[PDB]
RNA sequence: AUUUGACCUCAAAUCAGGUAGGACUACGCGCUGAACUCAAUAAGCGCAGGAAAAGAAAAUAACCAUGAUUCCCUCAGUAACGGUGAAGCGGGAAAAGCUCAAAUUUGAAAUCUGGCAACAUUUCUUUUGUUGUCCGAGUUGUAAUUUCAAGAAGCUGCUUUGAGUGUAGACGAUCGGUCUAAGUUCCUUGGAACAGGACGUCAGAGAGGGUGAGAACCCCGUCUUUGGUCGAUUGGAUAUGCCAUAUAAAGCGCUUUCGAAGAGUCGAGUUGUUUGCAGCUCUAAAUGGGUGGUCAUCUAAAGCUAAAUAUUGGCGAGAGACCGAUAGCGAACAAGUAGAGUGAUCGAAAGAUGAAAAGAACUUUGAAAAGAGAGUUAAAUAGUACGUGAAAUUGCUGAAAGGGAAGCAUUGGAAAUCAG
RNA sequence: UUUCAAUGGCCCGUCUACACGGACCAAGGAGUCUAGCAUCUAUGCGAGUGUUUGGGUGAUGAAAACCCAUCCGCGAA
RNA sequence: GUUUGGGUAUAGGGGCGAAAGACUAAUCGAACCAUCUAGUAGCUGGUUC
RNA sequence: GCAGAUCUUGGUGGAAGUAGCAAAUAUUCAAAUGAGAACUUUGAAGACUGAAGUGGGGAAAGGUUCCAUGUGAACAGCAGUUGGACAUGGGUUAGUCGAUCCUAAGAGAUAGGGAAGCUCCGUAUGAAAAUCGAAAGGG
RNA sequence: AAAACUUUCAGCAACGGAUCUCUUGGCUCUCGCAUCGAUGAAGAACGCAGCGAAAUGCGAUACGUAAUGUGAAUUGCAGAAGAAUCAUCGAAUCUUUGAACGCACAUUGCGCCUUUGGGACCAAAGGCAUGCCUGUUUGAGUGUCAU
């Protein structure tokens, strides 16, 4: 058994239209949602920042937008994610 | 040279289709050119060929001999012409095939049917 | 040949009648073959069993169509005038009971419906 | 001395491959309602697959799915 | 690659020893011409070629940026040298200058008419008819495989914005327009060869 | 023998128009291989099975 | 006595209306499973789709903590086990969250299938519904609210609101209809110009194919085209009209409040399979239980869910530093065909006349087949047993040699031939 | 070129003299692709080095080419 | 000087056999068919200017 | 990139006009057809199978070989004017003959019970009630 | 010591089908799409054309009809003459079978129900499989009850 990867440039060229297509569907708003400043969770990495999956019910009410209205508007939320 | 994905460049399937191409659309592949006071009448380079049209023979060993055609016998991708025939061995008239794109039409078969097809190619009657 | 359309503005028992003298030509043209027939003979038994084909097929629709007329506005229709796309098309979801929400889910859509927004560069 | 069968024409598969006696086709297995098969008879498959035939109803169904599956009558 | 089964899908085993006949395993039946007839060997008819090819041959290559960026700065400064052109074929005995430079005023051309009234004008035209005229039908079976026709290679123009350039110029025979920032190595020095004629615009030399 | 079921003599009524010899018309129609039968059978020959 | 009516259980009907089978299987999920780690492979069995499966932690971690699933690079050939062989983190592709059971609507079963009658609507007289009425289901629990991220009940004063129905333009897309620039000008060769030379043209079109030889300009196409013109559909929004009924519902801050959470299931012992799973003995708890080294993190034993992902099958296409008729699929062809076997099955060979049959009129000899004259053609050194037509082998002619071998080498004569 | 005269000349391959293959001819026919490791050579950069897991551009064919980015691999103990 | 036609049953380290280690579709070193399989090679024979 | 692999496929040789041709005693004369007669047809003569046939019929099996007309490309280890070969046609008529009906040995649906399952047992069986099987049997 | 024979050389003619050229085929890669069936599938059988055996198509409306588009054919002959072996395809027909469904099928075997037609019999049309679900009807029960 052998995967061969002559379909490479195929599959990056479906992929970019496939964010084409999304763009103008979804045109009026940004294709990529905000998301938040995360710390790696280790001694290796903890120094660096990079995207996490979506905001705490802390950040929210601490902002003043709701929970329920966040996902309207495109504001992700994780609901397992606490704030030490 | 061209830049879609719909159409081939490939030797396979252009003779592939034409070699298998319906009646219909050998129809339009048996055309022929129009003379120089038919094209600046009708405004037309070429038209599809049709019986009893009036054809000049512009290539071939019947170059210059000229008349009416018989049948376009399509299936070879063929004209008949009257007159345009060899004798054979015992002394019959066996008729001489040319192509449909080695002639010249002098002279048309007007019908509704060709009017329309001269007006809706660009052209005026 | 006789023309479809004419074919449709008569009525059943002509169609009928029309038919009847039609086997009769065919019969008597396929012994005419069986006998020693000319060439127009032979070419006429093709068109006449092609007219005979058109016969068939006004009377069909002409039918079908009067039949379509008494089951119109019917819970339950002959399966011949029900609709065969695929079993697989027949056995699926309807639209409006695949739309069909909990009163739940209604009032989310209510009041938290996907907004329309923007972002100033 | 050889004046007897063992097999005859299979009803449904139109081969001479039913037994008399088992009375089930070596070909086919009818009278068992799954048609016989073998995954390491990938030749038997082949030669007996869907395309061999008419497909009389599977071209129906193509040409009418290219199209949406829509019915009744144009203008 | 050829088929991964061919060669393999007959039955065929071998008759054994003593058979005052060789040991490659020959088909089974009988009544049929093939029956009796050896398989499954390189050297038996309609038996599987010795090393089947397969589609994981290491066809695509890995070269360095810097080494792609190296010859691509030395095919330029190839291009730049008039003797290296002659060696190349480019009939460019009557070119005012090299490297030739043009203004932006051919960026918006419109019309083959006007491409090839300026390729007169600049006298590089010489090489547009060596192209035209060496055009000949393929020696050999690469015809039959969609390679019907082969020519010679004329002057590369390099441009900065396509406002009608590309356009304008792409159906002359030979000539070949490339952006000035995607710089190919197969067109600046197709072949292998150093040294091809390229006609540059004003944007596109400052941009250099 | 002369006690053949229904099928059977269909059967063999078929197989004894197959091995019958073509038309020349049709022979004589342009892009036409067929100038023989290679499909012809004999009694004495190779048995229907 | 016994007759009458209920409920429960179970039947029967060619009762009314529906549904399952079988086929394909490349990819997907399970059961089962060898032999020469082989291999959770092949075979066998069951079941789907356009993807399937998995999926919103009884998850990792020991960090400043990460946060559904899937896939890719990396971790890494590391930990681990005795050659097998991960995972966390990190970078990307794609992103979307949720639904029940467990609590009384008790001032009101507010819920739902079916029958009947209208009203409609349609990819559609073929589709999908609405209302009214009847019967039935249902209190052994159908609706609304709640799913732990919470939530309910009070309290509060701010904010929000349709599961609708026509008209018009614009914006896309599917299907097919239809539109396209320029030599066939002159001379030579030729059967044929599509070759060579001269004089010209078009090009957003010099890709490809056909035509009597190498055709951008003879024809089809090609560029224009991410478009003009036809029609029929629609998908979503904008403008505009009409219905709705809010005496309501929902979000947010507080509690003087309570916070229900899945059982022969977890778990333990034992046997079996590659921690995970199964059989059996036994069998739980409610700040309890699971997982990781008192702490940290999750909340199982109920369920749904696009996307990135796979795709030797099927349907369309576009290609190729592939093969070029003993090759390439077994099959370029009347191929799973002819044919072989009781059967499961096995399974070939075989492409090319010519531009056009113009497929050899007619005469002669011959029983005929044919031959010889002719005739068609540029060609019969193209006559179907047909492109080109090699070798082995055979016949004829010419030259030469030859007493149980023949072949070969060196030198030269003789004959033939070529050359400076 | 054929041939004659003189001289010489055992039938080739395989296998350890023998033996095994060889009637003749045409076509096909046998150290290939790939993963790792090692030596050497060449090219680029150099305490650095590696674009192609990915993203952007590429219209004239777009599976090419060009550009961009954090991990990470090896090395720097 | 019991044999036999047809129907039916018994199927693979099985069946069948007055037992020969015999028969089981011209095959019984172990029926036939297709896959695993391109199985295993210390061995033999070839391996091209 | 081939001289071999008891190589593969195809083609062709020397042996070689050589070995050899089938059992089943046996043919001869005349005439006709015909280009052509040891082999076709008629007559005459001589023989053979000798009712356990070289006879007349059927079952299994074959499938148009049946019959007429025509041909002599290919097949009939010679030949052929003939054929069972080739080409064109024609030909099988049932209330009473068979199948069909019944059942034997046997196979097996169903109600139930197992199996992870394709499915096995069960068919008179703890049910709210078969069928197939004989062109030699019965009719 | 000439012929014949054998062998060698060359020309020609045979045998054979190599080589060269081609190629509506194959192979490989990539892209796009999701569509079988009790409303009868895949498959099998038997038929259908003026002259057809195979291939293809189709089903007693049979090398097909309806509808839409094209616009003057098909072709080997004959033949007549909105044509055509045209394309598209939403309307129909679709014989015997096959999961195959009245019972069987090595059988053109054997039935039953409803209606109609013909001059008891025959013919024609429509029906009769299994399991399961929802409902309807009738029941069965010294099962529990109320009068
Ligand atoms: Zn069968």
């Amino acid at each position: 058994y052998v995967k061969t990867w002559f379909n490479q440039p195929g599959r990056k060229l479906r992929r970019r239209q496939a964010r084409q297509t999304k763009a103008a569907k979804i045109a009026p708003r940004p294709v990529e949602a905000i998301r938040p400043a995360v710390k790696p969770p280790t001694i290796r990495y903890n120094m660096k920042v990079r995207a996490g999956r979506g905001f705490t019910l802390e950040e929210l009410k601490a902002a003043g937008v709701s929970r329920r209205v966040a996902s309207t508007i495109g504001i992700p939320v994780d609901h397992r994610r606490r704030n030490r | 040279m061209k830049f879609s994905r719909d159409v081939t460049s490939s030797r396979r399937k252009q003779r592939k289709a034409h070699f298998g191409a319906p009646s219909s659309v050998r129809r339009v592949l048996m055309s022929a050119p129009l003379s120089k006071e038919l094209r600046e009448q009708y405004k037309i380079r070429s038209l599809p060929v049709r019986r009893d049209d009036q054809i000049t023979v512009i290539r071939g060993s019947n170059k210059g001999r000229e008349g009416k055609i018989t049948s376009v016998y399509r299936k070879k991708f063929l004209l008949l012409i009257e007159r345009v025939t060899r004798e054979k061995a015992n002394g019959a008239s066996a008729p001489v095939g040319i192509d449909a794109s080695k002639v010249v039409i002098t002279k048309l078969h007007l019908d509704k049917d060709r009017k329309d097809l001269i007006v809706r190619k660009g052209g005026k009657v | 040949a006789l023309k479809t359309f004419e074919l449709r503005k008569q009525s059943q028992e002509n169609l009928a009648e029309q038919l009847q003298e039609l086997r009769q030509e065919l019969a008597s043209l396929r012994v005419q073959k069986i006998a020693g027939g000319s060439g127009s003979k032979l070419s006429k038994i093709k068109t006449t069993r092609k007219d005979i084909a058109r016969i068939l097929t006004v009377i069909n629709e002409s039918n079908r169509l009067a039949a379509r007329e008494a089951y119109k506005n019917k819970k339950y229709i002959p399966l011949d005038l029900r609709q065969k796309k695929t079993r697989a098309i027949r056995r699926a979801l309807t639209p409006y009971e695949q739309s069909r929400k909990t009163l739940k889910q209604i009032k989310k859509e209510r009041y938290f419906p996907l907004r329309k927004y923007a972002l100033k560069a | 001395m050889r004046h007897n069968k063992s097999h005859t024409i299979c009803r449904r598969c139109g081969k001479r491959s039913f037994h008399i006696q088992k009375s089930t086709c070596a070909c086919c297995g009818y009278p068992a309602a799954k048609t016989r098969s073998y995954n390491w008879g990938a030749k038997a498959k082949r030669r007996r697959t869907t395309g061999t035939g008419r497909m009389s109803y599977l071209k129906k169904v193509h040409r009418s799915f290219k199209n949406g599956f829509r019915s009744g009558k144009p203008a | 690659a050829v088929s991964e089964k061919a060669g393999h899908q007959t039955s065929a085993e071998s008759w054994g020893t003593g058979r005052a006949l060789a040991r490659i395993p020959r088909v089974g039946g009988g009544g049929t011409h093939r029956s009796g007839q050896a398989a499954f060997g390189n050297m038996c008819r309609s038996g599987r070629m010795f090393a089947p090819t397969k589609t994981w041959r290491k066809w695509h290559v890995k070269v360095n940026q810097n080494e792609k960026r190296y010859a691509i700065a030395s095919a330029v400064a190839a291009s730049g040298v008039p003797s290296l052109l002659l060696a190349r074929g480019h009939r460019i005995e009557e070119i005012p200058e090299v490297p030739l430079v043009v203004d932006d005023a051919v960026q918006s051309f419109q019309k083959t008419k006007e491409a090839v009234a300026l390729l007169k004008e600049i006298k590089a035209y010489r090489d547009v008819i060596k192209v035209a005229n060496s055009r000949k039908l393929r020696a050999g079976k690469g015809k039959l495989r969609n390679r019907r026709h082969v020519q010679r290679r004329g002057p590369l123009v390099v441009f900065n914005e396509d406002t009608g350039i590309v356009k304008a110029f792409r159906n002359i025979p030979g000539v070949e327009i490339v952006n000035v920032r995607r710089l190919n190595l197969l067109q600046l020095a197709p072949g292998g060869h150093l040294g091809r004629f390229v006609i540059w615009t004003k944007s596109a030399f400052g941009l250099l | 023998p002369s006690h053949k079921s229904f099928r059977t003599k269909q059967k063999l009524a078929k197989a004894a128009r197959q091995n019958r010899p073509i038309p020349q018309w049709i022979r004589l129609r342009t892009g036409n291989t067929v100038h023989y039968n290679m499909k012809r059978r004999h009694w004495r020959r190779t048995k229907l099975n």
